[PDB]
């Protein structure tokens, strides 16, 4: 926990940065984690699920 | 017996001399970092930006190798 | 560096007097014809050569390059403009 | 107290039209402010009108603007009005900046309006830029095309911006939709930064041609300035008068009276003439991306005014070298302006490159010499 | 630049016989054609002081001193807005043009200095 | 402790990552609209004859 504070959060230049990577990984895993459910809870409703056919 | 005190005067510019801006070199790397994941960032979305540079790095980028199917693209 | 009305900033002054008159007292344009004529004069001789100096340099400069551009566009100056180019 | 003081809202216009202390020795090359606010008055109202008329849909911009010209009652005293404007507004915003460098007024503690000036003048080379293209002929059009390719200079990404700048591959509604928009709204961003340095400038007040404060001698701008700007007010509609209903279109490019092609490519593309030096300084460089920072350096240059001139004294009032090192600067730069226009031809484009070191070695060079020069002979001549 | 600067400039040349032997005329021409002496300045009425540096210097000023020179900058002002020059006892003679402020702000700066300097000292 | 600022510094944190993530979504949407829309990308193909054309 002192490590941690030490590390990422006692220097704002640290904690900025740290904040901005974890916008960048969860802006790209929550993406994929929406985009699963949606079509989970649409299934075989959307193009995607039907455009076998033709 | 000590005749005067024994100092130099180190060189300064602005009000800023080496000892001190050492101290700072390693908080300016950290701002760049944060500078260089935010400008990144910010344009992740441009195209460009993931055919040059997210779509290269190892195991990672796959996540930015996505295919419209020549079927669903009217264009 | 600038105050405002009683405190402008001003150094304390002393020791001087200062006198004038009312608008409808003053004849507006006392003096002009010898301020037109003599006053203009001396204000324009002092800054001549400030403005003849800079301007006839680049008058000559730009009527001497727009007499080449001129005469190598013409049919004598064929050979000068091969060579230009 | 009078109301004018007690009362907070009045207060703040007081203190800039009425008790506003100025020197009592201010010359003529002070006006332009004031004309300056004058032109933005100017093309606000002449502004917002036209765009009571004006369609900016690629199909029927250039239509529009002839039905504001042939149908609308004194559409024509409008347009012209608004087009002639733009010319003064430049002439004005030259004549302040030349009074500026001249006097010295970017130097401290003027430094903060200073730099708000400079990004006041970026701010209408664009609002100028963006307002010719609504009108959609071929300089119109080619005008855009040539400028909204310098971004392609900026490297990698620089191509997509231009596309992202155009809504499409080249410049068309997408892109005169948007100058629409955009022209509308920068002459607000202007005003607000017009305020910005005037408030900036209350701080230090207003410098004066002698260079020394005037904190021992004031006058308050009214009545003695508010009657002051009057008389160049009537001497610049005098000039807005010869222009507007005897000669207007002595100022403007005939092709523009074309509509846009963008096939044919005119054969002479010029921009207007306040942007000339600009272009000339560009073309003297024959690298695109050298060509496009130079130009933009030849603005941002005068941000370093305050740094590179190293005088004891505020302004060239009795610095003769500085006044014929002025001279020459200013006239060099009207020189890179008639440059600007010329064909690309011998003896024209070397001209054209000497004209540019000397625009930058003004800043970088003659004037830090000069000025260290000049307070060697000022201390040792007066003792 | 700093008064000190041109102050210790101008001594290296006056120190060189060949520099003062070509730059001291020059430099009385350049004075005559500056041209403030025909507004009844003295050189030192002309040195900007909107700084931190200069309003001490000045506020050391004898009030003698002080007085004189509010009116010399009051009387330009008016010749200035009057487009006048200076006739008579207004001109300043070449003897009355005396540095009264150049010690002042020597020693202002002086201090200003050795502050920055010591500032940065290193105990060795 | 230093646990117990870690853990306020934490609720701040994803504050602000939320926040730099929601303006990058909003900003990245919304300038979006200046690209080329729907239809400009329509227009893409011309067939020219060639028979027409002399030599030169
Ligand atoms: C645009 C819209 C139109 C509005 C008009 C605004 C223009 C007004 C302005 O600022 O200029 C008038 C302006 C008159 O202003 P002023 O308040 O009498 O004096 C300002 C200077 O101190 C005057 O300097 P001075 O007192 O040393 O007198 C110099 C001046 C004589 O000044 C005059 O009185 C004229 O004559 C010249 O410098 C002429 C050059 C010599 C060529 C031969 O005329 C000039 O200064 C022109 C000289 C510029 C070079
Ligand atoms: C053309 C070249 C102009 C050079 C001017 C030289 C000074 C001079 O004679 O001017 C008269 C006057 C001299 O006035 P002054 O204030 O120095 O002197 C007044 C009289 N004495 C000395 C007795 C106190 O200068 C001006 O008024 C200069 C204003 C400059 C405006 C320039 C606009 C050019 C735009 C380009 C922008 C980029
Ligand atoms: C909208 C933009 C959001 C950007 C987030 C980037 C990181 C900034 C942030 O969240 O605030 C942390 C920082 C600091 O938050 P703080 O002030 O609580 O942290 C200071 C104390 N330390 C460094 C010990 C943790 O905020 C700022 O510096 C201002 C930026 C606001 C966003
Ligand atoms: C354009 C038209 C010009 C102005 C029209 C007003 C008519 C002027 C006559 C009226 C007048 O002289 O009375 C003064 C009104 O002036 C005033 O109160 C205003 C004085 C001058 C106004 C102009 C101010 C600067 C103009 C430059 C434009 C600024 C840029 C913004 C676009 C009173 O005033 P007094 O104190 O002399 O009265 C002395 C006694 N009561
Ligand atoms: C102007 C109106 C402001 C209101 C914002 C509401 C959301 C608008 C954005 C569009 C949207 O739905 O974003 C979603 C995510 O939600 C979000 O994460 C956005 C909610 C965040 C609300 C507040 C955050 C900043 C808002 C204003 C700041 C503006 C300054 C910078 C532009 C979808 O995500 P996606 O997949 O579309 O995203 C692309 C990158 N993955
Ligand atoms: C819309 C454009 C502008 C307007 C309406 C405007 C207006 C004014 C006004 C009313 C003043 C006070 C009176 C005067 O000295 O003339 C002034 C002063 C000043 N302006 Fe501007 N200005 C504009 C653009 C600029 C630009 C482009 C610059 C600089 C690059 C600039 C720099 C200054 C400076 C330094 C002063 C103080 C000069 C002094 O009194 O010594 N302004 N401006
Ligand atoms: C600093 C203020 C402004 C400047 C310098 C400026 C400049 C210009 C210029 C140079 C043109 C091209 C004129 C032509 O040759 O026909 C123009 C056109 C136009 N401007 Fe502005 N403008 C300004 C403010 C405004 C404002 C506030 C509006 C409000 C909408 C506006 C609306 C227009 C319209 C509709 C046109 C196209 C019609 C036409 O060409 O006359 N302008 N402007
Ligand atoms: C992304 C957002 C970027 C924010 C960047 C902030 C960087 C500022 C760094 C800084 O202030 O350095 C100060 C340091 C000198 O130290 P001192 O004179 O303040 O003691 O200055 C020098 O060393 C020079
Ligand atoms: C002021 C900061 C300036 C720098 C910012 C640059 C922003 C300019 C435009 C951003 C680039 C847009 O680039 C594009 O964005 C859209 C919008 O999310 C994304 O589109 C993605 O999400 C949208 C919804 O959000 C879905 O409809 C779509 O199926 C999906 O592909 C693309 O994956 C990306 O290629
Ligand atoms: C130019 C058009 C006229 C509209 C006015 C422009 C709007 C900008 C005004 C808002 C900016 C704040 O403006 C600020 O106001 C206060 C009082 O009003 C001024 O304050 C000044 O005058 C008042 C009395 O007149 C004194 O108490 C004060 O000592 C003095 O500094 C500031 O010098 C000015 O910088
Ligand atoms: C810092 C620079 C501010 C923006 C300046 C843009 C206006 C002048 C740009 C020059 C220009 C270029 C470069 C140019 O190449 C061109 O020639 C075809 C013109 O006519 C359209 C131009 O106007």
């Amino acid at each position: 926990a002192t490590t941690f504070y030490n590390v990422f959060v006692k220097r704002n230049s640290a904690f900025v940065a740290t904040i901005l990577a974890s916008a960048f990984v969860f802006d790209m895993t929550f993406e994929t984690a929406i985009d699963n459910f949606w079509d989970r809870i649409n299934a075989g409703k959307q193009w995607k699920d039907i455009r076998h056919k033709y | 017996y000590v005749k005067k005190p024994s100092y130099k005067i180190v060189p300064h510019f602005l009000g800023f001399n080496i000892p001190t801006v050492s101290k700072w070199i390693p908080i300016f790397g950290i701002w760049g970092a944060a500078a260089g994941i935010g400008a990144l960032f910010l344009i992740e979305g441009v195209p460009r930006t993931r055919q040059d540079i997210l779509s290269k790095i190892p195991i990672i980028g796959e996540h930015w190798i996505r295919e419209i199917p020549a079927s669903d693209n009217p264009f | 560096y600038m105050g405002w009305w009683g405190h402008m900033g001003s150094p304390p002054q002393k020791g001087i007097a200062g006198y004038t008159i009312s608008p409808f007292a003053a004849r507006p344009f006392a003096g002009v014809v010898h301020a037109a004529i003599f006053n203009t004069f001396r204000r324009t001789k002092n800054q001549a050569l400030f403005v003849i100096l800079p301007v006839s340099f680049f008058y000559y400069v730009w009527t001497q390059a727009s007499e080449k551009n001129e005469w190598l566009y013409t049919k004598a100056g064929r050979h000068e403009l091969a060579k230009a180019l | 107290m009078a109301l004018r003081k007690k009362n907070s809202l009045l207060n703040m216009a007081n203190s800039y039209v009425l008790d506003s202390p100025q020197p009592s020795n201010l010359n003529y090359f002070w006006n332009f402010g004031s004309l300056l606010a004058l032109c933005l008055v100017i093309q606000l109202a002449t502004g917002i009108t036209l765009a009571m008329h004006y369609t900016s849909h690629a199909s029927l911009a250039f239509d529009s603007v002839e039905h504001i010209m042939r149908d609308v009652n004194f559409g024509w005293f409008i347009r012209y009005a608004h087009a002639n404007t733009a010319s003064f507004f430049f002439i004005c915003i030259y004549a302040h900046m030349g009074r500026n460098i001249y006097y010295g007024s970017y130097k401290t503690p003027r430094v903060l309006p200073w730099s708000i000036g400079v990004i006041i003048f970026l701010l209408l080379i664009i609002t100028a830029f963006m307002g010719y293209v609504l009108v959609f002929g071929q300089m119109s059009l080619w005008g855009a095309t040539v400028i909204c390719n310098l971004v392609s200079a900026i490297p990698w990404l620089g191509e997509d911006i231009v596309h992202f700048l155009w809504g499409g591959f080249s410049v068309g509604n997408p892109t005169l939709q948007r100058f629409f928009a955009l022209h509308y709204l920068m002459p607000f961003v202007l005003a607000v930064f017009a305020l910005l340095h005037l408030i900036a400038l209350h701080t230090a007040g207003s410098s004066n041609p002698l260079g020394i404060t005037s904190n021992v001698d004031k006058l308050s701008m009214h009545p003695y300035y508010s009657f002051k700007d009057l008389i160049t007010v009537f001497a610049f509609l005098l000039m807005f008068t010869l222009f507007v209903f005897f000669s207007p279109d002595k100022l403007g490019h005939p092709d523009n009276y074309i509509p846009a092609n963008p096939m044919v490519t005119p054969a002479s593309i010029v921009p207007e003439w306040y942007l000339l030096p600009f272009y000339a300084i560009l073309r003297a460089i024959p690298d695109k991306l050298g060509g496009v920072i130079a130009m933009v350096a030849a603005i941002l240059i005068l941000l370093i005014l305050p740094i590179v001139d190293r005088s004891i004294i505020r302004g060239n009032a009795f610095k003769p070298i500085s006044k014929l090192l002025f001279g020459f600067f200013i006239c060099n730069f009207l020189l890179l302006g008639v440059l600007g226009q010329v064909h690309i031809e011998p003896p024209f484009i070397v001209l054209g490159q000497i004209c540019t070191i000397f625009y930058f070695s003004y800043f970088l060079i003659l004037l830090p010499m000069v000025s260290t020069i000049e307070n060697i002979f000022f201390y040792i001549g007066s003792l | 630049a700093s008064i000190t600067s041109v102050v210790k400039t101008s001594e290296l040349i006056l120190k060189s016989p060949l520099l003062s032997k070509i730059v001291v005329p020059l430099a009385k021409t350049y004075v005559k054609f500056s041209g403030y002496r025909q507004l009844g300045f003295k050189m030192n009425d002309l040195i900007i002081e909107e700084t931190p540096n200069m309003q001490l210097a000045l506020r050391r000023l004898p009030p003698t001193e002080s007085y004189d020179r509010v009116y010399r900058l009051i009387r330009a002002t008016q010749f200035s807005l009057s487009h006048k020059l200076a006739t008579g006892n207004d001109i300043t003679k070449p003897e009355e043009d005396d540095h009264y402020l150049i010690p002042y702000i020597l020693d202002v700066e002086a201090e200003a200095f050795e502050k920055d300097a010591l500032d940065n000292l290193e105990v060795v | 402790t230093d646990a117990n600022r870690l853990f306020s510094y934490f609720m701040i944190g994803s504050f602000g990552m939320l926040s730099a993530a929601g303006a990058k979504a909003t900003v990245q949407d919304f300038l979006s609209n200046m690209s080329a829309s729907a239809d400009v990308l329509a227009m893409a193909k011309v067939e020219v004859k060639l028979g027409a054309i002399p030599l030169g």
